[PDB]
């Protein structure tokens, strides 16, 4: 995921693109919320793979 | 205005546990498929019909 981002995206129209490669391997669902609430408040994330 | 319960059904339904929401009578809320637990004692508007 960190790979895919920097040799690669050659036409990139917009400015703000910027990649976030996160694991959480434990999925309950606090913790979850805890980390859509820390990603979409992180700089407007508007991608959630 | 949101009218919706859904974000409490669906922090308990990672879990998959049957929440019962009683607000409204919308037929959104009588899918099988988005609401698979949901599960609640209101019947929606297609009975008036
Ligand atoms: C998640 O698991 C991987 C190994 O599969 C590990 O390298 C990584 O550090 C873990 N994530 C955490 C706890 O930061």
């Amino acid at each position: 995921l960190r790979n895919l981002w920097g040799p690669e995206q050659a036409t990139g129209l917009p400015l703000d693109v910027n990649v976030v490669a996160l694991l959480m391997n434990r999925t309950d669902p606090k913790s979850l919320i805890t980390h859509v609430c820390d990603l979409m408040s992180g700089a407007r994330i508007h991608g959630l793979v | 205005d949101h009218f919706t319960p859904t974000p409490v059904s669906y922090t308990a339904g990672f879990y998959r546990i049957p929440v019962l929401g009683l607000t409204t009578r919308m037929s959104i809320y009588s899918d099988k498929s988005i609401h698979l637990s949901f599960l609640r004692t209101v019947p929606p508007y297609s009975h008036q019909s």
